[PDB]
RNA sequence: UAAUCGAUAAACCCCGAUAGACCUUACCAACCCUUGCCAAUUCAGCCUAUAUACCGCCAUCUUCAGCAAACCCUAAAAAGGAACAAUAGUAAGCACAAUCAUAGCACAUAAAAACGUUAGGUCAAGGUGUAGCUUAUGGGUUGGAAAGAAAUGGGCUACAUUUUCUACAUAAGAAUAUCCACCACACGAAAGUUUUUAUGAAACUAAAAACCAAAGGAGGAUUUAGCAGUAAAUCAAGAA
């Protein structure tokens, strides 16, 4: 475990927001219970919601030839967790997603939004032109 | 081997159009432009003309991957309803459920 | 040989086979070293061309498009805008003929 | 690329790897249809003769 | 009468795998999933790709692994490494099933451009959740 | 059926324990002042919004990484008042009138760092063209105005002329 | 017409098509090419004949309660086999039922629906048994089709006052088939004709204006569909 210590300025996160796309509930259940488990050792402070699920649903005729009064409905649901981070540093941040991210299950998707923290631009700061 | 004689010309079609797509791109750039003269539009009509027209975009046929059906396909899978209903059903397809509400 | 499956994780990492974490969807594509100012402001090439004339419109145009594009480099851009100054004064003829004077 | 996957696997089957019970049923019948006389008749040969 | 994917009645004699025992109707009330990826969720891509891949695995693991394949090939998908997990007859000796192990991890790998790894469990006889 | 199972043995609580614990070591602390929302306002004014997605699959690129958003409160900008109402005038869409919040978004740049880089950019370009006052702003229509200026009124003249009478 | 195929009583008829200007494309008209897609093969390739040879998918009886191995009885047994103050029947299997889904119940709908029947449907989803084609029943280019004298099934819009216009969302204003010479208008042009515009290499397509305003005045025998948030009416979305 080779650590280094860079002098510059590591970046903030105001909020981290975690998305965890599923088919099935029980296992975004589990990585719940995992990632809160996980963000509550390392002192992260954390929240997480569920997100209305969304169900797709289209038609596919029955018979390989003609009957159109027949016809099968196949069905795709996406539920939704997710996990919001508030007042984090950057490394903390690399840790706990790389940790969330190594294991994620194969059937869930993951989209995470970081709010980063910056205070001014150069050329903005009190110049006028 | 390409399952059909079908799938083999269509595919001759996607190479195609992508290899003269610059040349598509470029041409009717100028042609669908209203500021610019109509001279240099006749002359680039004949250009857009003179490619094969095997190159261009719209002479492509969506297929089903695997069984060639021309008609039918989901576009998202590739698959023709059969194919498609024959792996959902065996649960081949991930996430694909049989929809009740 | 293999101690640990961790040790499998390793080795696949190092040898670039296994993914890199947290992942970065822009991990192993540099895109040539590019900065911004290279790809939105297009003027560098719209230099040789007749400034007050349409040609200025319909490639104001094609440069606002190609400023635009995630899809593309610099260097297909700049192929774009070349092959048109090799078509535009491909034809001398044709421009003078349509009653504007075009360099 | 339907190409690839033809070759590869009817390589994969001569150099005894994989494993094509399809080609096998072919084999097999076409072995039966020509021990009966009725084969794929050489270029050229069967309409004018 | 609907006939997907569905096993007969016979004279109540033929042996029944678990996994086809059940009608497709059941898929995820009872039945799980034969493969498991990312694609089919709400809003993501490439779901084609998976699904050619996963037809050819059930042709390549079907071809390579003669009269020994016990029940249905279980297909995941994770972090861009395939776990092929198969249920297998005891038929042929530990040398030709590591053999093959190795011989199909290497090709898979290389031909798919991403690293496989793969799951063997042996089963004394197919597993019969009904008749018999 | 219990091989498509996903199994969180690995994931075992100790094992968590055990791994958070391991992992104690990289992560770097977080400042304590900045505990309240509105330090970290007063402190850094700018949000830069970045998305992350991961997938199963051969390849890593996602089209969807590259958009760029900032969230800049206009109350924290040095503006001038010709400044701040030219820029309101100039950015339009991107600035919330309730909340004082502008956003831009940026696309059109195939690295994500492009898309910062020029996010900032349109930052600092408005700032700076912001107290360019020019010709054309003495000729400012008095129905392009944000407000009622008593001054040069409507209101003013048919008050002088009822006092008239 | 030189110019596809298939479905075609209930269980065909906006049907395979959740989709043909080229393509798709099987078709016809000419022309061209014969180890003619593949690692190899006296071998490829065949939307050629067989759905009365079949696998796959389905329709239907049917939202019908049964169907079937293992046995056991019947002065013979083709076959049948229950009576609850019970007279020879016991039976695991599979239907139905029960649970699941409709984000809690309950209901409803959804799904489920065995065995067999209709040699019901499809060798054009694909795959094959049998027969055929192999300088052609194969593979390419190019152009060509889909015209109405009718006959009919299904729809959409109506025939107007519970209507029509504009505002508009649910108190408003005007129009209103006969005055009569209106400088015609009340409803009703989705149809035509012009000009645009969308897409496209190619408008035959689609959308919007203007013009035009026709049949139609609630329709013969005879019939469709619906028991509640249903019918009916109004609106949007998605699939390709
Ligand atoms: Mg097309
Ligand atoms: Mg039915
Ligand atoms: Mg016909
Ligand atoms: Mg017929
Ligand atoms: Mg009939
Ligand atoms: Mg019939
Ligand atoms: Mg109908
Ligand atoms: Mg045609
Ligand atoms: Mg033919
Ligand atoms: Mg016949
Ligand atoms: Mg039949
Ligand atoms: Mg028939
Ligand atoms: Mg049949
Ligand atoms: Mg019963
Ligand atoms: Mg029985
Ligand atoms: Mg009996
Ligand atoms: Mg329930
Ligand atoms: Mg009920
Ligand atoms: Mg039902
Ligand atoms: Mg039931
Ligand atoms: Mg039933
Ligand atoms: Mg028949
Ligand atoms: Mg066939
Ligand atoms: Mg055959
Ligand atoms: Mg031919
Ligand atoms: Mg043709
Ligand atoms: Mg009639
Ligand atoms: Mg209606
Ligand atoms: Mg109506
Ligand atoms: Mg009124
Ligand atoms: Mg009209
Ligand atoms: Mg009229
Ligand atoms: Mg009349
Ligand atoms: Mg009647
Ligand atoms: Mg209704």
């Amino acid at each position: 475990p080779e650590i280094t210590i860079s002098d510059e300025p590591d970046t903030l996160y105001k909020r981290l927001s975690v998305l965890v796309k599923g088919h099935d509930k029980a296992v975004l259940d589990s990585y719940e219970y995992f990632a809160v488990l996980a963000a509550k050792e390392l002192g992260i402070s954390i929240k997480v919601h569920e997100p209305p699920r969304k169900i797709e649903r289209f038609t596919l005729l029955k018979s390989v030839h003609i009957f159109k009064k027949h016809r099968v409905q196949y069905e795709m649901r996406t539920l939704y967790r997710c996990l919001e981070l508030e007042h984090l540093t950057g490394s903390t941040a690399d840790v706990y997603l790389e940790y969330i991210q190594r294991n994620l299950p194969e059937g869930v998707a993951m989209e995470v939004t970081k709010t980063k923290l910056e205070q001014l631009p150069e050329h903005i700061r009190k110049p006028i032109w | 081997y390409y399952v059909d004689w079908k799938m083999l010309r269509d595919v001759k079609r996607r190479k195609m159009a992508y290899e003269y797509a610059d040349e598509r791109l470029r041409i009717n750039s100028l042609r669908k432009n209203t500021i610019l003269p109509k001279d240099l539009q006749e002359v680039a009509d004949e250009e857009i003309a003179s490619l094969p027209r095997d190159s261009c975009p719209v002479r492509i046929r969506n297929r089903c991957v695997m069984t060639s059906r021309p008609r039918g396909v989901k576009r998202r899978w590739r698959l023709s309803r059969i194919v498609f209903r024959h792996l959902a059903d065996h649960g081949q397809l991930s996430g694909v459920q049989r929809a009740m509400w | 040989p293999f101690q640990n499956g961790f040790e499998e994780m390793i080795q696949w990492t190092k040898e670039g086979k296994l993914w890199e974490f947290p992942i970065n969807n822009e991990a192993g594509f540099d895109d040539d070293g590019s900065e911004f100012h290279e790809h939105i402001f297009l003027d560098k090439y719209l230099q040789d061309f007749p400034k007050q004339g349409p040609i200025r419109h319909f490639m104001e145009l094609v440069t606002c498009g190609l400023s635009k594009n995630p899809y593309l480099s610099v260097k297909q851009k700049v192929e774009h805008i070349e092959w048109f100054r090799n078509y535009f004064n491909e034809k001398r003829v044709i421009l003078k003929e349509s009653g504007i004077q075009l360099n | 690329n339907h190409n690839t996957y033809f070759a590869l696997m009817g390589t994969l089957r001569f150099l005894g790897l994989y494993r094509d019970e399809h080609q096998d049923f072919r084999d097999e019948q076409l072995r039966l249809k020509k021990l009966r006389g009725k084969g794929k008749p050489r270029k050229g040969e069967g309409k004018r003769a | 009468k609907n006939r997907a994917a569905r096993v007969r009645v016979s004279k109540g004699d033929k042996p029944v795998t678990y996994e086809e025992a059940h009608a497709p109707h059941y898929i995820a009330h009872r039945k799980g999933w034969l493969s498991l990826h990312t694609g089919n969720l709400d809003g993501e891509d490439h779901a084609a790709e998976r699904t050619v891949e996963d037809v050819f695995l059930r042709k390549f693991m079907l071809g390579t692994f003669p009269g020994c394949l016990a029940d249905q090939l279980v297909l995941k998908r994770r972090a861009n490494q395939l776990e092929i997990c198969a249920l297998v007859l005891r038929q042929l000796p530990p040398h030709k099933f590591y053999f093959l192990v190795g011989y199909s991890e290497t090709l898979l790998s290389h031909f798919y451009k991403c690293p496989v790894h793969l799951h063997l469990q042996t089963v004394p006889s197919k597993v019969v959740y009904k008749y018999i | 059926e219990l091989l498509k199972i996903p199994n969180f043995l690995h994931l075992t609580p100790v094992a968590i324990k055990r791994h958070c614990e391991a992992l104690k070591d990289f992560c770097t602390e977080w400042p304590a002042a900045l505990d309240s929302d509105e330090k970290c306002e007063k402190h850094f004014p700018i949000e830069i919004d970045t998305a992350d997605y991961v997938s199963a699959g051969p390849s890593i690129r996602n089209p969807k990484a590259r958009v760029v958003t900032l969230r800049v409160k206009l109350s924290s900008l040095n503006l001038d008042d010709h400044a701040k109402k030219k820029l309101i005038k100039l950015v339009g869409d991107r600035y919330c009138k309730s909340t004082d919040v502008l956003t831009i978004k940026t696309d059109r740049c195939p690295l994500k760092r492009q898309n910062y880089d020029y996010a900032v950019y349109l930052l600092t370009v408005l700032y700076h063209e912001s107290w360019k006052t020019e010709e054309w702003e003495k000729k400012k229509t008095e129905a392009d105005m944000e407000e009622y200026i008593w001054e040069n009124s409507t209101s003013e003249k048919n008050i002088l002329e009822t006092l008239l009478q």
